[PDB]
């Protein structure tokens, strides 16, 4: 995919985080840690250093991490991530 | 300094 990206799907429950922290690096959103015991880890599809380009068609690149927190806090169901691997 | 938010 664009910029050498990849598509991964992960299920999210209402009001339960996936288990991944994010930080801004320049204009990008980067996965800084995979929380042990969370859905993100068990999925084995999200990894530290991954850049998040899109989630459910929403462009994540260019967003402050606080806006990304807001978006995911109320998302649920099948989440479609567009990622650039580390 | 860089903020790390949990999602």
């Amino acid at each position: 995919g664009p910029l050498g990206s990849k598509i991964v799907r992960i299920e999210k429950a209402r009001d339960i985080p996936l288990g991944a922290t994010v930080r801004n690096e320049m204009d990008s959103v980067i996965i800084s840690r995979i929380v042990k015991g969370g859905a993100a880890e068990k999925s084995g599809l999200l990894h530290e250093g991954d850049e998040v380009l899109e989630i459910n068609g929403i462009e994540i690149r260019g967003k402050d991490v606080n806006e990304v927190f807001d978006l995911l806090s109320d998302m649920h169901g099948t989440l479609t991530f567009v990622l650039i691997p580390s | 300094r860089v903020p790390d938010l949990l999602v």
